[PDB]
């Protein structure tokens, strides 16, 4: 029934904890790799792009779920540190090369039968 | 049943320990090892200068895909999808259309070479031998683009494997 | 059942979070839940006896190079069967699909007679076998 | 035997691991929730997930088992059933040259113990079932993708998940590095519907639901 | 059915019989119909489909050359387990594993027959009759085939 | 006992110089740690029936070989590992509380294949 | 070649000779082989007492092959639980008894001459037959029968088109490929295709014990650690 | 390309054994690459009668996987005999 | 046979041909255009009908196991000569 088994966290509060310290990781991680993975992108750059994602995963409520991405970013912030991603991996969260995709209705009529 | 395969305890016997220590000392499995290779210095070497001469295949050796024609000159390829329908790739892609003297023909055969891992299944595929693989293994091209074949691709590699293909095919269709 | 410090949460259950479905995907694709037809140029009906959950279909433009079906909406070629209709779209929602469920047509149950096809009066005497 | 097509039965073994089933299912009333034998003389262990540790241990160190060999880790994601992965392990007895299968139910979001302690093979058998499937595996040594790219999101082998996936790759000369592009095959892959209207099997008929 | 044949004589050939630009009639393959028959005679009511003769041949067809022509005349096409009666405009288009099926209404007619619109590649090849009972049965119109 | 045996073939185990006694104390420790489990627990009464018939030829055997063959288990070797880990399993075991009934049925379809 | 229900097609005529003509010369290779490196003083040192693992953490380790036999472990499915015609087929397994880098390149190569044995047995014991099952449903008829009979060519249709329906159910079926336990775990639904296959690779659960080997020894012996367990990363990375 | 007598020795005795009896390359003993046309046997059940498929097929004989136990004195028993001892190879005994 | 193109080029058997504008058509300058004389359609109508005098008449296609299924055509309709679906070729009675 509604009774369901918890990962780590044990309600809404502590899962919200446990977004902070990722951020407290994530904020302190970002001026190194910009450094150590020679990015082309400015310190502030980074920090709005590791901002934007935590809003960006904002409708989440279940305690259950905000536990699972929580490892999820950390496990992408273990995976950083150790330089195990490249120059690459870390610039595919830029959406650089893709062409802005239009938002309007107008300009999605005129481009092509998609919604 | 099994067999223990390393734990030969050596003899302790002053032979024997003088043997190891003449091995350790004057080095002989060392030496026994440049005999050897030398041994295999004043063979004969076992390569073959290439395209002057070619190394040996099998009559039912799978290469470069051909759509051949019956004796009279029309295509055996009535278009059953068979070999689309088996390809492992999906590298098969026919229509076909009820031409203008009726047959059941196929509009286009593109076989894409880059796609399709020679399984073979074509060949066993349609019930009138309509595409299957010649001999030729050589067709490689400069661009990629050459490699995506057509139908009049295919047809013109039945054009000119034929003799191969007849030959072949006619020595391996008892086996199958 | 488990003593495993049971939190009785309520939220409908949204995975969408996690699955990773692009923001196009994801909102904008309507999934249909319906039973397959029979196909009609057959007879056997074993086609009709699953639930089956299909994406709406997307541009289909040909490669310049030769003629091919280029697409480029990657839940096209997608189909997920499913025992029963409410498991079928506890999945849309899970996954927070916008769902579209139709109900599941069965054939209506006839009378048929091999003395029909021989009456004395009735208009239903079969005039060859 | 007149019949030379069909593949021989062994009776013999099929009683044998079927008095081993009610062995099992006696020992760990708990955990066990349905013991089968199928017609190829092949015992599935079907327990409650939080029988996971306490099961494999059993068979594990138990005289009368002594499956000390973790074959494989696997999963069936089935969409259908309420907890759609189903977790599978597979084990070889050396003592008594048999191969048993403990088989467990899970949904997204439940995680399972990791078997690292009783079979520390399962361990990067562990890693690969969440990076292919998602379920996750409590308390592990070190969860992390296995096989797939760095970064890659979703998990591949889930059925929702579309075969040609939803990130390509190719170079972009303007930023001089590999970068990522939304999927644009050049041509589709094309589905087959190739199932009988027929029924196959009378045997394995379903209920008339 | 069996996996081999025991058959060691030849096999018989019927003519073809021409009854519609849009049916195609390979009569050697349909194996006494009594479909085709009966479709005629009691949902379109033509009664030209018959059987001529007994024994092994009794040629099925029109005997004169007669011409099927009906508002639900197509539907033989797909009551045909053998491919004798097939669809002329289709001929060979497609194959039915690589055709993907999605399921619409007719807008032809006003009846609103439920209809399944077999595409591939981006093309329309065959359009097939649905089941509904009350709105079409299983039958569609010529005009909407 | 002759000569001990160089070496059990198994990299690892090593050859034990008090066979018959190891065995006899760890038979011992198991149907003591069975003894802290109920009675009518399945477990008690196959564990039991097995340890103690194993003890039963190890005190009535005494020649090494003349026992291998008694308990067909390899050289002693194995049978002092399989006797360790039928205690650390007994002694799990009673914590476990693996005799009630099940913890509850699984859901209504969850078996039954195919779909 | 080697579906299921059977080989493809049979061997061309003259082919079993050719295996033989092979056969005669290959042990008179293996042992020089064994002449260049297995009394190399230099070879064993680079070989000997080196990525050593034990009987019960290769055993706990998923370990397979050679990995069991090379450490003392007497396991080798070809004559636990045989499959096909191993069983009437004589043959011994090496086994070896430090369980280093070394005596596992013993049992490779002791494998080969006993392969060897195997072969002459099977040449000299071909039995006449057919080489697929005779079940039309199952194996896809000959093309002599595909263009005559009426049932041929109607399953050979359906069987490249839709292929055999497979009854509903799973299993695990491993054999002793030359890596180690190679298995697959197949799924079917009951329709022409299965549901799930997973891959028991024997270089997956191999590779994953690279730590516990190399302990203490230094990166060259990690290339020689690498070697002895022959591992091919199709089978891995499935 | 046969080897000169003289260094024929020389193989031979810088490897200690002979050469010549059996060399790596391949000669005429080698099967001809044509061979005479073959003719393949049939299987068992060409048999044009007595043939049925009801008594032959192996698919529709596998029944649904046996039910033993479900949560809807006994001897201890193994799920198969122990394996015996594999006994000593009697060819080629301790390397 | 193949034809030329009002552009130029060589439609096919199947009848592709390039149009005027035809951006596509860049492909094939500084190329050719590959396209196969030897034309199915026209290359099996020149062969002879067959006067064999029956009622059904098999056809192999020649080779046997070579060839193609073997098909009975219906030697009778006395208007239009019987032809293989499988090769074309034309069968007919011999006019009684
Ligand atoms: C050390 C060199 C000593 C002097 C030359 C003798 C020598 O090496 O003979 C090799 C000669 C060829 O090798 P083989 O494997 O015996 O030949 C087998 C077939 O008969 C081989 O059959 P084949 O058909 O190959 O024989 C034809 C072959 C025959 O080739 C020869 O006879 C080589 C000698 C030059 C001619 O000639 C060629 O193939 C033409 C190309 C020659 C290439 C260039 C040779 C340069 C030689 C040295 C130049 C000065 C430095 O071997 C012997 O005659 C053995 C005796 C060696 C005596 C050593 C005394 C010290
Ligand atoms: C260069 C690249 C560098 C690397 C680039 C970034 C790399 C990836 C970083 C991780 C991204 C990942 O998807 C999300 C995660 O880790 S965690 C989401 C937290 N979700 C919640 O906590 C519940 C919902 N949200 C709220 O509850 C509140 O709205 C909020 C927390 C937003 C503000 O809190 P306030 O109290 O309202
Ligand atoms: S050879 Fe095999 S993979 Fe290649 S096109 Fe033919 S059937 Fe497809
Ligand atoms: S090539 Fe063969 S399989 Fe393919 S359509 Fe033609 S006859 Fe059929
Ligand atoms: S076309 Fe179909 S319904 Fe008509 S006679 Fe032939 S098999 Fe029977
Ligand atoms: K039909
Ligand atoms: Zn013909």
């Amino acid at each position: 029934g509604t009774s369901v088994k918890p990962i780590f966290s044990r309600d809404m509060n502590e899962a919200k904890r446990r977004v902070r310290e990722l951020y407290r990781a994530w904020y302190r991680e970002v001026p190194n790799t910009v450094h150590l993975f020679q990015l082309d992108i400015s310190v502030k750059q980074g920090r709005d792009k590791v901002r934007e994602m935590f809003m960006k995963n904002a409708h989440v409520t279940d305690p259950r779920v905000v536990d699972l991405l929580v490892i999820k970013g950390k496990m992408e912030l273990e995976e950083t540190i150790n330089v195990w991603k490249q120059r690459t991996h870390i610039m595919r969260f830029f959406h650089e090369t893709e062409a802005p995709r239009p938002t309007d209705f107008l300009s999605k009529f005129y481009v092509g039968h998609d919604p | 049943t099994y067999k223990f395969v390393n734990m030969r305890e050596p003899s302790m016997d002053m032979k024997s320990v003088t043997d190891r220590a003449a091995q350790t000392l004057l080095w002989t499995e060392l030496v026994r090892g440049l005999g050897m290779t030398l041994s295999y210095l004043f063979r004969e070497p076992a390569t073959i200068n290439y395209p002057f001469e070619k190394g040996p295949l099998s009559p039912r050796f799978r290469g470069e895909h051909a759509l051949r024609r019956y004796p009279s000159g029309e295509e055996r390829c009535i278009a059953c999808k068979l070999c689309e329908a088996v390809c492992p790739a999906q590298a098969i892609t026919i229509e076909a259309e009820p031409r203008a003297d009726g047959s059941r023909r196929t509009t286009r055969y593109d076989i894409d070479m880059t796609k399709c891992i020679y399984c073979g299944f074509c060949q066993e595929a349609c019930p009138v031998d309509a595409i299957v693989e010649g001999p030729n293994f050589e067709f490689s091209t400069e661009t990629h683009e050459e490699l995506l074949y057509n139908k009049e691709k295919l047809l013109n590699n039945g054009d000119k494997w034929e003799a191969e293909i007849a030959a072949n095919i006619q020595a391996d269709y008892l086996y199958r | 059942t488990q003593d495993t410090q049971l939190i009785a949460v309520d939220e409908k259950l949204d995975i969408t979070t996690l699955t990773g479905v692009p923001e196009e995907h994801i909102k904008t694709r309507k999934v249909r839940i319906f039973v397959p037809a029979r196909n009609n140029m057959q007879s056997g009906v074993n086609n009709t006896k699953k639930w089956k959950m299909e994406f709406d279909t997307r541009e289909r433009w040909e490669n310049p190079l030769m003629g091919w079906s280029s697409t480029a909406d990657p839940l096209s070629n997608l189909v997920l069967t499913f025992s029963t209709k409410e498991d079928a779209v506890a999945f849309a929602e899970k996954n927070g699909w916008s769902f579209d469920v139709e109900e599941r047509k069965v054939p209506k149950p006839k009378s048929k007679s091999y003395g029909a096809n021989f009456s004395w009066n009735k208009r239903t005497r079969v005039s060859t076998k | 035997d007149t019949r030379p097509t069909i593949r021989p039965r062994n009776d013999v073994v099929h009683k044998q691991l079927s008095a081993f089933g009610q062995y099992v299912a006696e020992i760990l009333p708990k955990y066990v929730q349905q013991v089968q034998v199928s017609c190829f003389n092949e015992l599935e262990i079907f327990i409650h997930p939080d029988g996971v540790i306490p099961v494999l241990t059993f068979l594990r160190d138990h005289t009368n088992a002594q499956f000390k060999s973790l074959a494989d880790l696997t999963a069936v994601d089935v969409p259908t059933r309420q907890n759609r992965f189903e977790i599978v392990y597979n084990l070889l007895s050396l003592r008594f040259n048999s191969q048993i299968r403990v088989k467990t139910y899970t949904d997204e979001l439940t995680p399972i113990e990791s078997s690292v302690t009783v079979y520390k093979a399962a361990n990067w058998y562990e890693r690969e079932i969440w990076d292919m499937f998602g379920v996750f595996f409590a308390n592990h040594p070190d969860l992390r993708r296995i096989l797939t790219g760095y970064g890659f999101e979703g998990h591949p082998f889930r059925k929702d998940f579309p075969l040609s996936g939803y990130v390509e790759l190719r170079y972009d000369d303007e930023v001089k590095r590999v970068v990522a592009e939304p999927v644009e095959l050049a041509q589709e892959f094309r589905k087959f519907d190739l199932n009988s209207p027929w029924e196959a099997f009378p045997a394995y008929r379903q209920p008339p639901e | 059915g069996s996996d081999r044949s025991r058959f060691l004589e030849g096999k018989r050939a019927v003519e073809d019989k021409n009854i519609g630009p849009l049916v195609k009639t390979i009569m050697t393959r349909c194996i006494q119909c009594t479909r085709c028959i009966r479709f005629a005679s009691e949902i379109a009511g033509v009664d030209d489909l018959g059987t001529t003769g007994r024994g092994n041949d009794m040629q099925v067809g029109t005997y004169i050359e007669k011409m099927f022509m009906s508002e639900l005349s197509g539907n033989i096409i797909d009551i045909c387990p053998v491919g004798a009666l097939t669809s002329k405009p289709y001929a060979f288009t497609a194959r039915p594993w690589e055709t993907r099926k999605t399921e619409s209404i007719d807008v032809m007619d006003a009846v609103g027959s439920n209809i399944v619109v077999s595409t591939r590649t981006g093309e329309v090849m065959r359009i097939l009759p649905r089941m509904h009972e009350d709105i079409n049965e299983e039958w569609i119109s010529d005009k909407t085939r | 006992a002759g000569l001990l045996k160089k070496t059990t073939g198994l990299v690892g185990l090593a050859v034990c110089e008090t066979p018959h006694e190891r065995l006899k104390i760890l038979y011992t420790k198991i149907l003591d740690v069975l003894g802290q489990i109920p009675k009518n627990a399945a477990y008690r009464k196959y564990t039991e029936q097995i340890t103690n018939e194993k003890l039963g030829m190890v005190k009535a055997e005494p020649d090494v070989k003349k026992l291998e063959e008694q308990l067909q288990g390899g050289q002693i070797e194995e049978v002092i590992l399989q006797a360790e880990n039928e205690l650390s399993l007994a002694r799990k075991m009673l914590r476990w509380k693996p005799w009630e009934p099940l913890v509850e049925e699984p859901p209504a379809n969850q078996w039954k294949w195919p779909i | 070649y080697i579906r299921p229900g059977g080989v493809h097609q049979d061997l061309p005529l003259g082919l079993l000779d050719d295996i033989y003509e092979f056969s005669k010369n290959f042990s008179f290779r293996i042992d020089e082989l064994e002449e260049m490196l297995t009394n190399n003083r230099i070879w064993r040192n680079r070989t000997v007492d080196i990525g050593v693992v034990t009987a019960e953490d290769a055993l706990n380790y998923g370990f397979s092959g050679v990995m069991l036999r090379g450490s003392g472990i007497q396991w080798d499915l070809r004559k636990t639980q045989p499959y096909d015609v191993y069983d009437q087929v004589e043959f011994d397994v090496p086994i070896g008894s430090r369980g280093d880098c070394y005596d596992r390149y013993l049992c490779r190569v002791e494998e080969m001459r006993q392969s060897l044995r195997i072969i002459s047995q099977c040449l000299n014991k071909m039995p006449p037959g057919e080489i697929k099952v005779d079940d039309a449903k199952v194996s896809p008829p000959k093309r002599a029968e595909m263009k005559t009979s009426m049932e041929s060519l109607i399953h050979h249709f359906k069987l490249y088109t839709e292929g055999y329906q497979v009854p509903p159910g799973a299993t695990y079926t491993a054999i002793e490929a030359p890596k180690g336990e190679f298995g697959v775990y197949l799924v079917s639904d009951g329709s022409s295709r299965p549901y799930r296959c997973k891959i028991k690779a024997p270089g997956f659960a191999h590779l994953a014990g690279l730590d516990k080997m190399s302990k203490g020894h230094m990166l060259a012996d990690v290339v020689a650690i690498i070697g002895t367990q022959d591992i091919v990363f199709g089978e891995v990375d499935r | 390309a046969s080897a000169t007598r003289v260094i024929q020795l020389l193989r031979n005795w810088a490897s200690g054994r002979d050469l010549q009896a059996k060399l790596q390359l391949r000669y005429q003993e080698i099967s001809k690459r044509t061979q005479p046309p073959p003719k393949l046997p049939v299987g068992p059940s060409h048999k044009l009668s007595n043939n049925y498929y009801c008594t032959r097929d192996g698919r529709r004989e596998a029944m649904p996987p046996s039910i033993v136990m479900s949560s809807q004195e006994k001897k201890a028993v193994t799920p198969a005999p122990p394996i015996k001892r594999w006994e000593l190879s009697k060819d080629q005994p301790y390397l | 046979g193949v034809r030329t193109s009002p552009t130029g080029e060589k439609v096919t058997h199947t009848g592709q041909a390039y149009d005027d504008g035809d951006y596509r058509r860049v492909r094939f300058s500084d190329r050719q255009k590959e396209v196969n004389e030897n034309f199915a359609i026209d290359l099996i109508a020149e062969q002879p009908v067959s006067e064999v005098g029956s009622r059904v008449i098999s056809c192999d296609g020649g080779g046997g196991a070579l060839g193609h299924p073997r098909v009975y055509i219906n030697l009778d309709k006395e208007t239009k000569t019987g032809t293989c679906g499988y090769c074309g070729l034309q069968f007919r009675q011999p006019h009684h």
